[PDB]
RNA sequence: CGAAGGGACGGGCGAUGGCCUCCGUUGCCCUCGGCCGAUCGAAAGGGAGUCGGGUUCAGAUCCCCGAAUCCGGAGUGGCGG
RNA sequence: CGGCGUCCGGUGAGCUCUCGCUGGCCCUUGAAAAUCCGGGGGAGAGGGUGUAAAUCUCGCGCCGGGCCGUACCCAUAUCCG
RNA sequence: AAUCCGACUGUUUAAUUAAAACAAAGCAUCGCGAAGGCCCGCGGCGGGUGUUGACGCGAUGUGAUUUCUGCCCAGUGCUCU
């Protein structure tokens, strides 16, 4: 898997044609943003609470947003 | 002899020992003459001579070994290429 | 203390059956079959005992997937000639060409004088 | 009686040479225009050790004067050959150690090794570990040359063949004794299965013409004629003398 | 003399093979394992890799030589004698 | 039970002559006593070199 | 004495431009307190012009007579002087010590030296400078 | 004791194929050319690339889940740099 | 289906494996080939001032990977006597 | 503490004999310069030694070290002109 450091590269990766369902993990101040593509599982690590919700509605293509318990 | 003439520089004149230090030494050109050992690699035979003819520096080929050339300078180690800075009271330069 | 077995049908301690010990997330120890340790390329001179620097040392059939810059060094005679001897070949070939000019000048005066 | 040993060595398959780790055949260069009229220059890259042979081999690389390749040769190294030393090959080549040149051209009295017997077979004589050949005299008519071989016999050979100047490197090999069976066991293991030689007297008489009897004795004259059949030509083969 | 009186390098061979055969190879084993000086660099880094081959540690100049000694007494006389005919032919 | 016994081994108990099967070289070899001592002594001389306690000439 | 002059042809020993031919334009031989070793500023070429052979016409000979140049400070012990000499101008307003800190002017310095090296490849003057060293 | 290659780059001639513009196909000619010989021969020699968990009455680096990796192809090059 | 935890350190000529350095021995010098890679060269290519040929493939994307063995014993009861 | 034998490490009659027997380093001979010496093969411009060249190959006898190896060529062999 590939680790993404800064936010906007995940947005361009998540809107790709080959991408699919996004799995969301809440690691108790280590909220992770995992997106499945054809080759790599691109994961974005967010270490702060308030940055998490603004990325919730920033997913255009109606992709699966299933909350992973 | 040559070695008896060479040892007069050792306690009176100024000298530089070693290939790399005499490689840069000729490049300023205040040196006048170099001594080369017979057993040194054939690549570094002509390398000093090409620098020496640029600086009009005389070249003398020692008949003895590099170990014997090191003993001729009074030192306890072998030397490949050496250059004289200024002879004190010797006529090695003509 | 638990003892562990092989994972393949090769039950011999040959050079192609070299393993390493590792820990799984399943709380058990199992063998992992290691690859052979690659060696860096040698110089073309044969007078330098060391191996080339800046080039990855891996099995030769792994060299296909590596990049160009990972297989050589950005220099003339790069990736197959040590830096000590390649610059000595520059000053070897140059002095011959100057000496050949020196010989032919002394050869030319022989033609004119005699 | 059964077939004796030694007689069994002609069939082979147990007594054949161990040529697995050997690095090739030690031969000179082939004849061509550059070798016959002028000289060609070669570079000794490295020196290797041939298993089963007491002499080192010099790896000499020539450039082919016809097509663009470098030709690698297997030269027997003379004593004094170092890596990177230029080695010349031809008629016009000068006279020093490690320089092959025709026998009809150097003055007599030189020391040469790896001598060519017939002109064009790349050297056959005096090349074992330290042996050498000396030239007695030349002959301009009929192009003959008398050369003294290391066995002491003098053979009149042609003047068109060649040899490399010097002695074979690795002399004095037989000066140090073996001191062990194991060092003798390892010596012939690289060559062939011929080391554990059982003497024929202790052997039973069905494997040997000398065996048998209640005492370890020969019982027959050990000097056997030259025209004896196989299985009987055992011992002193056509001996002119026997003592000291 | 420090540790053993006269056996030295053949002190590893013990009571066996006779004294004389041990005495014969005592001159051989010392010359076989001696760190000879170099005629190219001058450093005492000359070793016997294999039979008849002589190799330097510093410049790695590999010289074909004697089986046990660096230069045999036959080759040094041959080299001097073959040099004698060099300028005899040339003059 | 061994942990009770090993604490006596730290104090030298049950380690007389009559509970010693190996030689001195077998238990603590003559090499490791030399192998250790060349770390402590040669480190002590080099640590005193950059602290200017001993110059280069006397240290050598 | 001092034989590194601003018109001296000097071979390059090491670096990416090993084996190329360079002309000294500035010889400091003092050290500038940030480059304390003795050094010089040289101007040299990277891509040697190919053969012309008077048989490929007019368009292709211009293509073959293309020269790619460079500029870099090298060591005195990383260089090889000749007793050849090329008195190519290389005016001092372009090639200077303050050029390596700006990649735009270093492209300008390479471009300015390329045109001046191109003209001397023509007319057959200083011909040895324009074949690659066969090593 | 052997006329032991059927391969390849570039060019010329002619043709068909798909939007004969372009690319592709095959036949002939010019050109280049060796490599030591068919072939077989190691489940311990060399040999690119898969691991974790779970699952069966009996198979699991092989089945499922999840993460990768190697090789080959791509004409119109599928996209960017 | 949930609750938690899966923590902090130090040691030892410790046993095994692996990597690396160095030394010693050889009248013992300790394998070949498939395959891959780098370099020397410049036969050739492309484009004319906005674009191409190139991309020992820089990143991403698509397809496929065909045939055989895989159960169990491997030994005081699955082998040979 | 002695005697004999074999110097020794090693090997030997699987299934009655592990030795003083064999082998062994050392010593002394013989033949051979390649259309050759020894030998295999029904056969061949065949093959092994030989990817070898007298410091080698092949056939012998004795059996570490030290010392010595005396006389006899009438006989039987071998060899020479
Ligand atoms: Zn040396």
């Amino acid at each position: 898997p590939r680790k993404i450091e800064e936010i906007k590269d995940f947005l361009l990766t998540a809107r790709r044609k080959d991408a699919k369902s996004v799995k969301i993990k809440k690691n108790k101040d280590n909220v992770k943003f995992k997106v499945r593509c054809s080759r790599y599982l691109y994961t974005l690590v967010i270490t702060d609470k308030e940055k998490a919700e603004k990325l919730k509605q920033s997913l255009p293509p109606g992709l699966a947003v299933k909350e992973l318990k | 002899s040559i070695n008896s003439r060479l040892q007069l520089v050792m306690k009176s004149g100024k000298y530089v020992l070693g290939y790399k230090q005499t490689l840069k030494m000729i490049r300023q050109g205040k040196a006048k003459l170099v001594i080369l050992a017979n057993n040194c690699p054939a690549l570094r035979k002509s390398e000093i001579e090409y620098y020496a003819m640029l600086a009009k520096t005389g070249v003398h080929h020692y008949s003895g070994n590099n170990i014997e050339l090191g003993t001729a300078c009074g030192k306890y180690y072998r030397v490949c290429t050496l250059a004289i800075i200024d002879p004190g009271d010797s006529d090695i330069i003509r | 203390v638990q003892r562990l077995t092989y994972r393949r049908r090769l039950s011999y301690n040959t050079a192609s059956n070299k393993t390493r010990l590792s820990r799984t997330p399943g709380n058990r120890i199992v063998y992992l079959y290691t690859k052979k340790v690659g060696k860096a390329p040698k110089s073309a001179c044969g007078v330098c005992p060391g191996r080339l620097r800046g080039v990855r040392a891996v099995r030769p059939k792994v060299l296909m997937r590596l990049s160009k810059t990972k297989k050589h060094v950005s220099r003339a005679y790069g990736g197959s000639m040590c830096a000590k001897c390649v610059r000595d070949r520059i000053k070897r070939a140059f002095l011959i060409e100057e000496q050949k000019i020196v010989v032919k000048v002394l050869k030319a005066q022989a033609q004119s004088q005699k | 009686g059964r077939v004796i040993r030694g007689q069994r060595k002609g069939a082979g398959s147990v007594f054949r040479a161990h040529v697995k780790h050997r690095k090739g055949a030690a031969r000179l260069r082939a004849v061509d225009f550059a070798e016959r009229h002028g000289y060609i220059k070669g570079i000794v890259k490295d020196i290797i050790h041939d298993p089963g042979r007491g002499a080192p081999l010099a790896k000499v690389v020539f450039r082919d004067p016809y097509r663009f390749k470098k030709r690698t040769e297997l030269f027997i190294a003379a004593e004094g050959i170092h890596t990177g030393q230029f080695v010349y090959c031809g008629k016009k080549a000068q006279l020093n150690i490690g320089n092959v040149l025709p026998v009809g051209t150097m003055p007599e009295g030189t020391i040469v090794c790896c001598l060519e017997e017939k002109p064009g077979d790349r050297g056959k004589l005096a090349r074992a570990s330290g042996n050498y050949a000396t030239v007695i005299s030349h002959n301009p008519e009929t192009k003959k040359t008398r050369v003294k071989l290391p066995s002491g016999s003098k053979k009149v050979i042609s003047s068109a063949n060649r040899a490399v100047v010097g002695v074979v490197a690795g002399g004095g090999r037989i000066d140090k004794p073996i001191l062990k069976a194991g060092r003798a066991y390892h010596k012939y293991k690289a060559k062939r299965n011929c080391w554990p030689r059982v003497r024929g007297v202790a052997m039973n008489p069905v494997e040997h013409p000398f065996g048998g009897g209640n005492h370890q004795h020969i019982g027959k004259p050990s000097t056997i004629r030259r025209d004896a059949p196989a299985g009987r030509k055992v011992g002193l083969i056509a001996a002119r003398r026997t003592g000291r | 003399a420090k540790r053993t009186k006269k056996v030295g390098i053949v002190g590893k061979y013990g009571t066996r093979y006779g004294a004389s055969l041990r005495k014969m190879v005592k001159k051989i084993e010392i010359s076989q394992h001696a760190k000879y000086t170099c005629s190219f660099c001058g450093k005492t880094k000359m070793k016997r890799r294999a039979v008849g081959i002589w190799h330097c540690g510093s410049c790695m100049k590999t010289v074909a030589g004697g089986a046990w000694t660096y230069n045999t007494t036959s080759a040094v006389t041959v080299k001097s004698a073959i040099r004698r005919l060099k300028e005899l032919k040339d003059q | 039970r061994c942990r009770k016994n090993t604490l006596a081994r730290r104090k030298g108990r049950h380690m007389g002559i009559g509970k010693r099967k190996g030689t001195a070289n077998a238990r603590m070899p003559e090499k490791v006593t030399w192998m250790r001592r060349m770390r402590i002594l040669r480190r002590l001389l080099r640590r005193y070199r950059e602290s200017k306690k001993i110059d280069r000439h006397m240290y050598h | 004495g001092k034989f590194m002059k601003p018109g001296k042809v000097v071979l390059v020993l090491a670096g990416r431009y090993s084996g190329r031919k360079a002309v000294i334009v500035k010889n400091i031989d003092d050290g500038t307190s940030d480059r304390p070793y003795s050094h010089a500023l040289v101007a040299g070429i990277d891509r040697y012009p190919r053969k012309v052979t008077a048989a490929m016409g007019k368009k292709k000979i211009a293509k073959r007579s293309k020269i790619k140049s460079f500029v870099k400070v090298y060591n005195y012990n990383h260089l090889m002087p000749t007793r050849y000499s090329v008195d190519i101008p290389l005016d001092k307003t372009v090639v200077n010590k303050d050029v390596f800190r700006d990649p735009a002017l270093k492209r300008k310095a390479r471009r300015e030296a390329k045109v001046k090296f191109e003209e001397r490849y023509k007319t057959g003057k200083n011909k040895w400078f324009f074949q690659k060293l066969r090593f």
